RNA sequence: GCUAAACCUAGCCCCAAACCCACUCCACCUUACUACCAGACAACCUUAGCCAAACCAUUUACCCAAAUAAAGUAUAGGCGAUAGAAAUUGAAACCUGGCGCAAUAGAUAUAGUACCGCAAGGGAAAGAUGAAAAAUUAUAACCAAGCAUAAUAUAGCAAGGACUAACCCCUAUACCUUCUGCAUAAUGAAUUAACUAGAAAUAACUUUGCAAGGAGAGCCAAAGCUAAGACCCCCGAAACCAGACGAGCUACCUAAGAACAGCUAAAAGAGCACACCCGUCUAUGUAGCAAAAUAGUGGGAAGAUUUAUAGGUAGAGGCGACAAACCUA
RNA sequence: CCUCCGCAUAAGCCUGCGUCAGAUUAAAACACUGAACUGACAAUUAACAGCCCAAUAUCUACAAUCAACCAACAAGUCAUUAUUACCCUCACUGUCAACCCAACACAGGCAUGCUCAUAAGGAAAGGUUAAAAAAAGUAAAAGGAACUCGGCAAAUCUUACCCC
RNA sequence: UCUCUUACUUUUAACCAGUGAAAUUGACCUGCCCGUGAAGAGGCGGGCAUAACACAGCAAGACGAGAAGACCCUAUGGAGCUUUAAUUUAUUAAUGCAAACAGAAACCUGCAUUAAAAAUUUCGGUUGGGGCG
């Protein structure tokens, strides 16, 4: 019980596929393309992560503040009692002072 | 009416059928079959249209397509990739044994060129006249759709009008004549009703 | 508590497929003999008499 | 313990709730004093059935029949087939203004008239 | 039965029948009046603030004078005006899911039929 | 007519006229003894027995002397596999009886002399399966269940 | 997800399509703009940059409006920007002391007033700032007229506005029609607040008000299609004589 | 060898992009889904409290329309927990993605359905053959607990040392948690399967880069500076506030009704005693027939009576022949 | 053999022991015709009941109780005319059941009209044995509260007194 | 009722047949005596007893089972209630002034003072069974 009786189905990965092989590339560009550019704006995803990084807290105060007008109003309350636990959580509960 | 499941898995029976129900119960739910996207215009593979097996038992052999499934890309030709199983078996009696045909996909088959009993491509194109018709990769030449019988089964060369049987003269007559009357205004005056009685307007909110 | 067993199978002929199907069933030999041939009796006597 | 999903109707209630809950059908008149019901002639819907003698349509059409493509009439299609005619004769002879648009069988105003157009005052 | 078909036949001929009585009347309706519609109506807000096509009725009285008539609301408040939003955020979750569900089958068709790209 | 908006009436309006009806009867067998004058009918529910006596007159021309209707419920009990209640729709049954004395009974629309067919008709799956079943016979007891196919 | 824009930008979105769109450009500019009003309940700094006792530094200061609320009542005269206040207090003027609720509320009063434009006397509600503003707006008119839409704060103050500036853009001879003298002069004491008709009559209309307003400009029984059909034969057929 | 066990899809999540739906016919604000009569009926009004201050009473973060930086700085504050700018500086921006989930997961969702509640509201469970079921002659073996195959033989935390040998001999006071100390007759656990509990980089340390400079604006520097690695849990109250939903049970009231044999008496909130209402005593019952009943015995039974129907009073309250009663067990 | 039940209406419920068929087969047992399960078909027919009222003014002191005496207070449960308008006529809905509210085919709750013992409606015992203990009932020598917190239960159908 | 119980019937009961729960359960191959121990031992020490085994009774034990039971104590945990606990008059009402008026007054509004009715919050530890700390 538990574990599977049949072997799982044979999964094939291409290892020079298009991603891939141009996997990591470009991010030299500042260096190598006189400063124009940086590494840091090839980053795609959310607006509020581009060239950004902290932890759940500041993620989420940011998320607020830039995209928090655009929200659903479900999503915007979640992330409002989020916000709210997270700061009494730090700021209160811990094994160091 | 039709009553389809989303995911409703199409098979040999048609649906609607006695079998159907008892293989396809509302209730269950089986893993949708994956079937490659062909659009109707690109689909060339019709009924009474001789094909070749190119992958199965008996490969290379040609034989008519009797019935054409698009939901799952099927084809079937009768004579050909049968399995045999015991018809109309009772309790006492063991049965009797029949050929039953098996599917095969659009890519275990490959249409034939009339001139030539050879497996081809074809490509549609169009005659002069405009009409649609397919064309042969290699050895182009015209072949058009077989002739099939009709569904419902009836042979308009065969065919005796019935008691309750428009006559295709009167079928066809034109009586209608343009103006500016409604059906209801032009009926009083052939059946000859009179309403001297005016309407008298109401509020309409 | 309201669970039951899913008994919902009837008995269906399968005497005929589906009827107003343009697809019919495909059969490659008889049921019988056209002409039912009976041997004359006594040719257990002509076996041995080959010519 | 009401079921509540289930389709409101005349059967259900009390007999003041099952009086007046009905199941569609027009009224035909009014309820006088002494609950005393009095129908109106106008009020019932006289069926305008036709004389089905010598009807050369049968019920069914015969399958040695043309395939005719689909035309759906237009109100442009319906001009010209009927009054474009009439307008375009008038037009040659060089009598034609606005003034007689009455007479080629345009109708300004649909008050008067037995079957108005808008709101319609007929049943199918 | 003998012959289930036939009602089908008749069934067809008689919406047939009456779509081209109804059609008819449509195109003259539109040479003598221009109307779309054989029955008045208007948009209007309901009580729960969705617009929606109301169909008038036959009154004796005008509507100033009905009764009942003015009892019924044409017009949202503005407490409705958070559950629009609600409801609107609703179908876009629901909008959203369509969308990408139909992405993930096709990313998910090329694997197994890779002569779809080709 | 059904599924249509009635034009309202004022007193001295024009009579109401209706050329095309929607309404569809359909003559049924009583279940319990009827009188012979008595016919029974399914009508739809927007269809009342004013509007039925004049419906038989006049397309039938079936004179009318007593039209009484009531309305039949469907059972909701039935549930599927959701447990959903499932609803068989309410219908009207309507009782007419016939004005000038005359008696109808309901005919035998599937006599079985009828049904029999007088005309050979032979099958082609039918016959391979007739034909199969007799040929065939019982396994011999004395055979002890060993195949008949062998001759030796 | 996200929506597209966000949500206060939705109330500017309604009036790019629909019948919002189809309003005078000149009405729609007068709704997007928010000009401050005039500060009535508090006492404005006076400059951009003050000194702070404290530090001794130049500090910036800005004016923080204080929010007004405005009766139902409020909108049938002429409170001149005043309004309820609702606030919390200090019991004693003492922070360690506990908050409590207080509404503050102006003195009003039913005074009558005449105005020359209109020829009429009206009996309105109005408070102490109203009749001081009067007085230095010299008339009721004047006051009317120059006072902005955000410092009036009354519906009625603005239909004020509207009859007074069509009666000063028709020339309307209603004004004493038996005085055409007196007429000419009225007119010409208020010859500087003149505003075209077709700008003048949507003066102090609400946004609900103007989307019914325009909503009748459109509406009208459609033209039957036997009318336009009978002038595209016609012009065809006079194009078929010309060739012939 | 039974029960079972496995079996991958349905679909979903997070982003990006882009601003979304809403007239076939008929019906639907009255008791919604009801063809068809004289109305007058109107929307707008600071959130509070929990919580933190180890109580609490002033106070205590909550997108407000440009990321970064100035800066946690100026200021605010039982100057205390904590709150916190601005001038000024200036940003790239390519939807068609995944070191997301795979039926106790992912949305609650096969569905806001079944079901539960008078209502507001709460809220599920599960599916699995194959190319072909128009092959069921079918989707073979092994796998949890539970059983069956196959009941048991002195003696004892069930085992260990052993032994020719299962036991017999010898040795051995279950586990976790809480306490100074538990074999403890202290807590928890019938068992099987799945699910279920340590998130943060200020300083310091370690290992690289560069070096009186370090860093891809700002910031730090008397060997520093940049980057990485590496430290901070889960379940549980009684409560409080805001907005809704409830008087079909019950408490009282309103509207218009109904019931009360017989006998004794007298024009009785009288007597005896049925219907009816009530529930004194005792017994049975105590997961019961019943989340308050049964049998017998009792109180009232023309009245401050009993009762059907519709309506009213709603929580900072109602209502009360005051029992801190009753307001959906 | 029981009948403290019954029948109908109101309210409620919504086809829920009618017919046929079923690989059928669990209603707290049974079951082939098995059936209060599934499928299909059938049904309850209006006179009863519900659904009423042209407008404007103007009218309505004297209970009920066999209503006649008498005797009351708590003071009560039932009425029109004038003028104008007006003459079409039987529609629509309810009608079944062994039924409802209590999670159940629950010893409970459940309004009115008749029957006051039935002309209607039912079945306490699956079979056996006749141990203990337990529940209910009946009988008892001699004594008659000696039992017990207490004449509680039971039998019987009593007297007198105190507290509140 | 009892001295002093007894007999009988019915239900229950037990057995045969059908249907078929619930609390409970660390694992048990589950003995007595004496002693010992977290202070009351089927399991530890020393003696004694001891083929296996079901059914029917019994209620001394398993500190038996059932609702973190009742009972005292603890918490800078709650709530109700009372008040000469603390903090307030926002609200309500009555006066005063200002305002506003007429020519005097009222309504309204602002600021005060009185009460009313409420609102918020807390109940320091130490020691002491027959006290008045
Ligand atoms: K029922
Ligand atoms: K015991
Ligand atoms: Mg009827
Ligand atoms: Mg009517
Ligand atoms: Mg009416
Ligand atoms: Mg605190
Ligand atoms: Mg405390
Ligand atoms: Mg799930
Ligand atoms: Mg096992
Ligand atoms: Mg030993
Ligand atoms: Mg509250
Ligand atoms: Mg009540
Ligand atoms: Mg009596
Ligand atoms: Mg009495
Ligand atoms: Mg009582
Ligand atoms: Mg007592
Ligand atoms: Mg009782
Ligand atoms: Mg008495
Ligand atoms: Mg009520
Ligand atoms: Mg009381
Ligand atoms: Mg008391
Ligand atoms: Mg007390
Ligand atoms: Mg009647
Ligand atoms: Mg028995
Ligand atoms: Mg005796
Ligand atoms: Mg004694
Ligand atoms: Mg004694
Ligand atoms: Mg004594
Ligand atoms: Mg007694
Ligand atoms: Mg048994
Ligand atoms: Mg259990
Ligand atoms: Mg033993
Ligand atoms: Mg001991
Ligand atoms: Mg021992
Ligand atoms: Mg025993
Ligand atoms: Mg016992
Ligand atoms: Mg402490
Ligand atoms: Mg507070």
């Amino acid at each position: 019980i538990g574990i599977r009786l049949t072997l799982p189905p044979p999964k094939v990965v291409d290892r020079w596929n298009e991603k891939r092989a141009m996997f990591g590339v470009y991010d030299n560009i500042g260096i190598l393309g006189n400063f124009e550019k940086h590494p840091k704006e090839l980053i795609r995803g959310p607006i509020w992560l581009r060239g950004w990084k902290g932890n759940e807290l500041q993620r989420c105060i940011r998320k607020r503040k830039m995209v928090g007008s655009r929200m659903f109003a479900d999503d915007l309350h979640n992330l409002n009692k989020r916000i709210r636990y997270l700061y009494k959580h730090f700021n209160r509960h811990g094994k160091f002072r | 009416k039709v009553t389809l499941p989303p995911h409703y898995r199409y098979g040999m029976s048609p649906p609607g059928s006695v079998a159907d129900k008892r293989k396809n119960p509302p209730w269950i739910r089986r893993r949708p079959v994956v079937v490659e996207p062909i659009s109707d215009e690109d689909w060339y593979l019709f009924c009474g249209d001789t094909v070749e097996i190119l992958e199965g038992k008996d490969a290379g052999k040609q034989g008519k397509v009797v019935q054409v499934i698009r939901q799952r890309n099927w084809v079937v030709v009768g004579g050909l990739n049968t399995h045999y199983r015991y018809i109309g078996k009772t309790m006492d009696y063991r049965g009797t044994m029949i050929p039953s045909e098996a599917p095969l996909l659009h890519r275990q088959v490959k249409l034939v060129d009339p001139m030539d009993r050879k497996p081809t491509e074809i490509e549609w194109r169009f005659t002069e006249a405009g009409e649609r018709v397919r064309v042969s990769t290699r050895s182009g030449r015209i072949i058009p759709k077989p002739e099939f019988p009709r569904a419902d089964g009836i042979v308009p060369e065969t065919w005796i009008d019935g008691p309750k049987d428009t006559s295709v003269e009167d079928a066809l007559e034109r009586t209608y004549v343009p103006c500016l009357k409604t059906l209801q205004e032009e009926v009083m005056e052939a059946m000859g009703i009179k309403e001297t009685r005016k309407y008298k307007k109401v509020y309409w909110y | 508590t309201e669970k039951e067993f899913m008994q919902h199978a009837r008995k269906a002929g399968l005497v005929i497929p589906p009827e107003k199907s343009d697809r019919s069933i495909h059969l490659a030999c008889t049921a019988g003999i056209f002409d039912a041939y009976v041997p004359p009796e006594g040719d257990a006597r002509i076996s041995s008499l080959s010519k | 313990g009401a079921d509540r999903m289930s389709k409101w109707t005349s059967k259900r209630g009390p007999r003041s709730f099952r009086g007046r809950k009905g199941r569609g059908a027009k009224g035909i008149g009014f309820l006088t004093s002494g609950w005393r019901f009095v129908q109106i002639k106008e009020m019932v819907p006289e069926f305008v059935v036709p004389d089905l003698t010598g009807f050369k349509l049968k019920p069914y059409v015969s399958y040695l029949a043309p395939e005719s493509e689909e035309t759906p009439l237009t109100a442009a299609q319906l001009f010209s087939e009927a009054v474009a005619p009439a307008i375009e004769k008038d037009f040659k002879d060089g009598t034609f203004d606005p003034d007689n648009l009455e007479k080629y069988g345009f109708e300004p105003t649909q008050e008067g008239k037995l079957f108005q157009l808008y709101p319609r005052n007929f049943l199918r | 039965m003998p012959s289930p078909e036939r009602l089908d036949k008749v069934v067809d001929s008689m919406d047939a029948l009456d779509k081209v009585v109804q059609e008819r009347e449509d195109a003259l309706r539109l040479l003598q009046t221009g109307q779309e519609r054989a029955r008045p109506g208007a948009w209007r807000r309901d009580i729960f603030g969705r617009i929606i096509w109301h169909k008038f009725k036959q009154w004796v009285i005008p509507w100033h004078l009905n009764k009942r008539y003015n009892r019924k609301r044409f017009f949202a408040l503005p407490y409705v005006d958070h559950f629009l939003r609600l409801e609107r955020e609703k179908r876009a979750r629901i909008k959203a899911r369509k969308e990408n569900l139909e992405r993930k089958k096709a990313k998910i068709l090329l694997k197994k039929f890779p002569h779809l790209a080709e | 007519a059904r599924n249509v908006v009635y034009p309202l009436y004022r007193l001295g309006g024009p009579q109401l006229r209706v050329f095309r009806t929607n309404f569809f009867i359909q003559l049924v067998r009583p279940g319990v003894a009827q009188p012979e004058d008595t016919v029974q009918f399914r009508i739809p529910m927007e269809m009342t027995r004013v509007d039925l006596r004049n419906y038989l007159e006049g397309i039938y021309n079936v004179p009318v002397a007593a039209v009484r209707t009531r309305v039949q419920h469907g059972s909701n009990k039935r549930r599927d596999h959701r447990n959903v209640r499932i609803k068989k729709p309410d219908y009207k049954v309507a009782y007419v009886q016939l004005a000038h004395g005359q008696t109808f009974t309901f005919p035998d629309l599937f006599p079985e002399k009828d049904e029999s067919p007088e005309g050979s008709a032979a099958d082609d799956l039918y016959s391979m399966l007739e034909e199969e079943r007799q040929q065939r016979q019982s396994s011999d007891p004395r055979r002890g269940g060993v195949p008949s196919w062998f001759g030796l | 997800p996200l929506h597209k824009y966000p949500v206060w930008l939705w109330k500017r979105l309604q009036l790019r399509e629909g019948i919002c769109s189809r309003l005078p450009g000149h009405y729609l500019r007068s709704l997007e703009e928010e000009r401050t009003p005039t500060p009535v309940h508090y006492r404005p700094h006076g400059a951009k940059f003050k000194i702070n006792p404290k530090n001794g530094q130049r500090e910036r200061v800005e004016d923080v409006p204080i929010p007004i609320y405005f009766p139902p009542e409020s909108q049938r005269g002429l409170w001149g920007g005043e309004g309820w206040i609702l606030g919390q207090i200090y019991a004693n003027n003492d922070k360690l002391s506990k908050r409590l609720k207080k509404v503050w509320k102006p003195q009003l009063f039913e005074r009558e007033f005449y105005s020359e434009i209109l020829d009429k006397k009206f009996t309105v509600t109005v408070t102490m700032r109203t009749l001081d503003l009067i007085d230095e707006a010299y008339g009721l008119d004047f006051y009317i007229l120059k006072t902005p839409k955000e410092d009036l704060c009354s519906k009625f103050g603005m239909d004020l506005k509207r009859g007074m500036l069509l009666r000063l853009a028709r020339q309307d001879p209603q004004l004493h029609p038996e005085d055409p003298e007196r007429r000419a002069a009225i007119y010409d004491k208020y010859k500087e607040f003149a505003i075209p008709e077709e700008e003048a009559e949507w003066v102090g209309l609400t946004l609900e008000e103007a989307i019914e307003k325009q909503r009748l400009l459109e509406e009208k029984d459609p033209v039957p299609l036997f009318k336009i059909y009978v002038a595209e034969l016609i012009q065809q057929l006079q194009q078929q004589a010309l060739s012939e």
